[PDB]
């Protein structure tokens, strides 16, 4: 039966390269540490060939550098505030969906081209000294081109196909899991192009990068009252990312982001390693000399 | 088992000769293909003009000088205005193919110096802002700079691609050096990498193919100053669908 | 006795993450050469 | 109902739980996979991609010549060429490598480390450097026949224009951490140092001025354990 | 099936050794009751060989005294002030995980010399008065190189992939359980040695007995708080040690301890045993000899 | 969902309560376990090691010497050597054997114990002792006379230094409490006291005083119950 | 099914000999063992110098008083600057081997006293603070007594073993008693123990050798007063791993 | 019927106590000689 | 302590009232010349 399906459910273990015993070796002909760096492959040598070693049997788990691992795991993706008080009485808050503004997730995603996967959102909502009164929410999914709403009393809060979650800040987070939604293969954190034809002569030309597949409506968020109440809230959401597909993988961003959409780093351009007193020093003290 | 110096490449009615070649990078392991039925989604059928697209295009020159930053090219957009590719991506709204880059630069025993040959997929250009906020001209940059055309365009600040990453990582992409001393030659045939089996190639961009100096070029007085660095591409298994009015942009 | 990796909701995208599926093939991105290079061998001869 | 008790860390929120949650969507089938060349499942495939050291990373280099190693012909024997630490998590010349900045998301690390020299000098240009690996307990050798007592490799330029080095797992642990200084120099892992076995000897009307450029990435028996959050970059302000 | 696996759980109780029955022996070239200390080795005389014992079929378990029952209780091994009032408004803490702080479970983990176990850390978190009222607490735990918060407000409360644990104070303790995280194959209570290399000539030497492979990291507090919130909190850190392996067991300690990671007592050094009168009286009353 | 009634004891932590968790690290492997020499799975292999009792635990008595049972050329007949309880976890000798301070973290104990003794004196130097164990009900014996009734052992000094009284486990209940004083001397095991069986004789020109060492352990039949937290060190303030 | 008195033992070059000997402790019942290729971590191939090295070593001879208090040794620190094992010990990063130790002590039928032998793993020395809470100098204990090389050092409080933990629970460790009516030797084989396959013999001491009188040295006029006692080790199975430069602290 | 020792998560540390495996063996620290002496002999003969 | 580093053995004075110590045929050559002093300490077998 499906006994034996739930017993090969825990994670099983593959362990990292072995070592395998070599020697010395004396002749011409035969040499594994001459590269040739220029045909753009790696070194193939191992350390078998460039000294003498042991038969080391290693049993290192490689298991915890897969993709899945380095990236489900929920990180903060977005910060939205739900104005109810002082000069801005909504009560209600429209949120681009949008989960490149914090560095962190940010520059995990874009260590790669494209991305395909699911994510399990969760909402951690509280007010501004970290108290969670019963106060009913509401989270709706704006797909693009659903009606977004514009008060807290609007038509658009029925719900009657978007999708919606009712939960109060007093419950524990509320947590959804998402499919993969979009009308491409895969997500494109990095697209080379124009989403629309012209002649680009634009004195800005702010609609470069924007690839559309990525856009995914809106977060909606409110609190199911019948006035003001005073009391504004702070919706942070995390994203877990889940069956994960990633292609094409890219330098780490080294240099400050700036913006959300784009990459656009300072003319003060900082060097990727920290700066040393010369090329011939290093920071080790060591040992004494037994015979200087 | 190993590769030897000499290789020649023949593809449509064109063929290249090289007689100092380090390999042949085959980007990701995979070869240039059609779309199979299965990957496909617009139902028209698509045309496959075989020896008239798929041919080498000996496109741009650039002189390598001792104080150059380097250059970069997006291979669509370099090609859309050349030959009967060049007609096939304007009069078709659908377009897919790989490539095979040749970047050629030879120089005598007597000078040094290292290029760094990489084609980059989805190489989003960035602009460098002067730390202002509000949403300036100069926080995106210009059309000129995206896509360059068959001239291409000269790195600003070449370290970090200008794309923000270092570019000292950048042979995590399917890269060749040409190291004057070794090779004169570079030769990176890649495949069609995109998140649709179609797409426009006007204005998206699949690949920057960039060559950058490493290690500036150096020589002695008497020695031939001109040293110049010519690109030499060839769409492979390029198909069009979508056949309507030429547009040009 | 491991009971984990069930399903409680119809759709399959609302299952726990795939994790039993590690995978390393890193010569497509180590050596993506055409001309397979021994190690023991000079790389151009 | 069925008697149940709830349990201590019920209502919590764990970020890396891996657990299943409602769908939003019923019925949902998303768009169809087509494939994508370059597909990547393991981060270890990409600590082993060779990616540039930047050794000369001093005060006053900038831009792409801090990825150089100036070699040059000397007037003296047995000279220091360049040096640098080969802790991969360490702020230095490895901060500009891809297993370098992948190793700062784990917090250990273990294997071999690979470092490829590339002489970038003239095809008359002839020359032998001994790249020296110093196991952790010594400095900074100070000559070269210090240096040789280590893990080396005497390098001749020809036409096979890279050479490289392994670092070999020399370790007490099984694995290292992947902060250093202070305490955790406990899990140092030597110096490389460059010296010049013979001279840079070169004809009449060549440069007497090359470079070499290191490109570092680790070996088939790498491993990262105890994924962590990075410390590169650092962020003041949310990107609206 | 594994339903033979689940009902094999119970503790099966294994006994003490039973008491065979005996009888007098006169004769020579046979002495149970002379042993020789100098070699080492405890006696190995029975009570059968030195009174005539009966036949006790014993059945008292012994199954309590084994490692893992000893050590497998939740402890109290450090308790972190989380100041946000008065002169310190901070709302975050960052406390270096040493289990050495308290007596009770310092003195147990002494007995043996070498360590590698499993451990559930939980959590109990109140005020002052031991309230618990509705406030978001965050509880990451910082690897040893991860980098360290230095405000309620800085970015490495992002957790894009340090462990974090979000928890009300009024929600059941947090519980949570920590793998064997050390480089070395055990952790090591006692290190005869130095981290480093050098001439140790300072003056105070505090760098003696220092191993890092116990050093593993921090625990960082926050409340999820927009500003001081006037209240101080106190986070009562328990470990549960499971799945242990012990080595070299050493004796228990006998005089009090003074500072954290060092052994160190004072100069008025305490008897191990309590003071009697002579060496010849006993506090046994006892009861009224028949015939004195 | 599927119908459930919490039952008391819901939201309770209890420390001694051996349940699962959820793990803060996914996939994570540990340091491979690599071979230990001395690795103990049971306190009660502890108990059964000899350790020195502190039977000159008097006042003035300083350092090594209160492990030490003086022993001399006597000038009457049957005199008094030393005595002690035989209680573990009673404040006494017992506190400084490793049987004695294990005790102490469990309430209640049972099975024989062992006392070794071992004569330290010359290699000249003869003499004989009668150990006697008295039962719970009598004080301690006040002439050899009484305490031969009980169970003792008749000790030759001689090439084989040390002797083995075994005090058996003579008592009315399954186990003993460790704790003991006022009603709880119910659980009293009883006295040892040593005597001089002959006099202690030493030729001419060899020291007349030496000393008995006194090992206690427990037997192959040792338990322990209900572990407790024990009351050896006391702290008034975190170790910061 | 008993012990014999008389026993030699033979290892390297040296040989010693003894009349009046209790037994050989086996510390754990474990003997001294190479690092199987299953637990190693290092992948330099280890030296095994093999009787040039495990060998005795006759180190150091301390004077049995009436009013000493004891001494104490560190396995690999006694060791380091002697004979080929030092050198070996200066030059290799990585170290691990057990030994054999054997105290010496010989006296008259007419003297009395006895000696607490023990092979204390991980012996930590505490340093004695005079009530002192500001953290002084006074908190540590100096490098001298850590490491006391050959010579070794005599106990301050040998009542707390200057650990703090009961002397008269050290016989929980592989320990041996010299008796001087008995026997005039305690040989103690200690197999490596750490938490580490190798580790380096210059920083970590895997093993405390304590040797401390229990019953004080007591005879009478006319004897021989001077009474010795002499420390001979051999290291058993010592590899040696991570060559460079000679290192000497 | 005993429903315990049951794992519900994917990594085995996660697991409870491991209370099963209670083994004695005290020879290594109480008769830790070569020479195994007989309990009815006199040990140095 | 550097007659140790040699060939020893640690006489014990008991019943058995002698011991013997074998100097074992340490030499390069074969056969050692009876002749000694002068170059002819080449042949030298050592101190006891
Ligand atoms: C009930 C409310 C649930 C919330 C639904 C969330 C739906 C989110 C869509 C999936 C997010 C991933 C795609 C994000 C890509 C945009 C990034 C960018 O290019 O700026
Ligand atoms: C989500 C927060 C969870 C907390 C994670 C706790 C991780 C603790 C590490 C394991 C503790 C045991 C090792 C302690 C050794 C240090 C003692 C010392 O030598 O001072």
């Amino acid at each position: 039966s499906a006994v034996s399906a739930l017993a090969d459910t825990t994670i099983s273990r593959v362990t990292a390269a072995n070592t395998a015993a070599s020697t010395h070796s004396l002749g011409t002909g035969r040499v594994p540490a001459l590269q040739a760096a220029e045909t753009g492959a790696s070194s193939n040598s191992s350390d078998e060939n460039l000294i003498e070693t042991r038969c080391v049997m290693n049993r290192n788990g490689v298991n915890e550098a897969s993709v899945e691992h380095f990236y489900s795991r929920a990180g903060l993706v977005g910060v939205v505030e739900v104005k109810d008080s002082g000069t801005s009485l909504d009560g209600y808050t429209v949120w681009p969906i949008d989960v490149m503004g914090f560095v962190q997730q940010r520059r995990k995603l874009e260590l790669s081209t494209y991305m395909r996967f699911d994510a399990e959102f969760t909402f951690v909502s509280n007010l501004n000294n970290s108290t969670t009164p019963g106060m009913l929410l509401q989270y709706m999914y704006v797909p693009p081109g659903a009606p977004k709403p514009d008060s807290r009393k609007s038509y658009q809060w029925q719900t009657a196909t978007n999708p919606s979650v009712f939960a109060k800040l007093s419950d524990p987070p509320p947590q959804v899991s998402v499919p993969f939604m979009s009308p491409a293969t895969a997500y494109q954190w990095f697209y080379d192009g124009y989403p629309t034809f012209g002649e680009h002569k634009q004195a800005t030309n702010l609609q470069y990068g924007q690839c559309p597949n990525n856009m995914m409506g809106h977060f909606a968020i409110r609190t199911v009252s019948e006035s003001t109440t005073g009391k504004n809230i702070h919706v942070r959401v995390y994203m877990r990312i889940k069956h994960v597909r990633a292609w094409v993988p890219r330098p780490l961003r080294s240099q400050a982001y700036m913006v959300k959409n784009y990459p656009t780093y300072s003319q003060t351009i900082t060097n990727t390693a920290t700066d040393r007193a010369s090329i011939t020093t290093t920071d080790y003290e060591g040992g004494v000399p037994a015979s200087p | 088992g190993y590769s030897d110096r000499v290789a020649q490449l023949t593809v449509g009615n064109s063929t290249i000769t090289t007689q100092e070649a380090a390999n042949i990078v085959l980007s990701y392991g995979e070869w240039p293909e059609y779309c199979p039925s299965t990957d496909a989604t617009a139902v028209d059928k698509p045309t496959r003009p075989d020896v008239s697209v798929n041919r080498f295009y000996t496109l741009s020159t650039k002189s390598w000088k001792t104080e150059s930053t380097g250059w970069y090219w997006k291979f669509p957009d370099v090609l859309n205005d050349t030959g009967v590719f060049g007609q096939n991506a304007q009069f078709h709204y659908l377009y897919r193919s790989g490539f095979c880059m040749h970047v050629q630069c030879n120089a005598s025993k007597f000078h040094q110096g290292a290029l760094l040959v990489a084609a980059i997929p989805e190489f989003v250009i960035a602009a460098s802002s002067p730390a202002t906020k509000p949403n300036s001209q100069g926080l995106y940059p210009d059309f000129a700079h995206t896509n360059p055309g068959k001239d291409g365009q000269e790195f600003r600040d070449p370290y970090v691609l200008d794309a923000g990453i270092p570019l000292s990582q950048a042979l995590i992409f399917p890269h060749q050096w040409i190291n004057l001393r070794t090779n004169n030659c570079a030769t990176i045939i890649m495949p069609y990498i995109n998140a649709l089996p179609f797409d426009s190639a006007l204005n998206h961009s699949n690949f920057g193919l960039v060559v950058i100096p490493i290690s500036p070029l150096k020589y002695c007085n008497g020695a031939t100053t001109e040293v110049p660095i010519t690109l030499t591409i060839a769409p492979l298994n390029s198909e069009f669908s979508g056949l309507r009015q030429a547009i040009k942009q | 006795i491991n009971f984990t990796n069930i399903n409680y909701y119809k759709d399959s995208y609302a299952a726990s993450a795939s994790r039993q599926d590690f995978a390393q093939d890193p010569a497509k991105f180590t050596r993506p050469v055409l001309d397979a290079i021994r190690e023991a061998a000079a790389p151009l001869q | 109902g069925f008697p149940t008790e709830l349990k201590p860390g019920t209502n919590q929120f764990l970020t890396t739980d891996d657990g299943t949650s409602p769908p939003i969507l019923p019925g949902f089938e998303p768009t169809p996979l087509i494939h994508i060349p370059g597909e990547f499942t393991s981060l270890l495939d990409l600590c082993q991609v060779e990616t540039i050291l930047e050794v000369n990373n001093t005060t006053g280099t900038t831009g792409v010549s801090r990825l150089l190693i100036p070699v040059r012909a000397q007037n003296n024997v047995d000279q220091l060429c360049a040096s640098f630490q080969v802790d991969p998590g360490r702020n230095g010349p490895w901060q500009s490598t891809m297993v370098g900045q992948i190793c700062r998301y784990y917090t250990q690390w273990s294997g071999s480390l690979k470092v490829t020299f590339m002489f970038t000098g003239s095809f008359m240009a002839t020359g032998k450097m001994l790249i020296a690996y110093t196991p952790p307990g010594s400095a900074q050798p100070t000559t070269r026949e210090a240096a040789m007592l280590g893990t080396h490799i005497v390098w001749d330029f020809g036409l096979q224009s890279s050479v490289t080095l392994v670092i070999p797992w020399i370790s007490n642990t099984h694995f290292r951490a992947v902060k250093t200084g202070g305490v955790y120099d406990y899990y140092a892992t030597g110096i490389v140092t460059i010296w010049y076995q013979t001279n840079f000897v070169v004809p009449p009307d060549t440069p007497t001025e090359a470079n070499i450029i290191a490109l570092g990435a680790a070996q088939k028996n790498f491993t990262l354990k105890l994924c962590k959050d990075t410390d590169e970059i650092q962020q003041t302000a949310e990107y609206q």
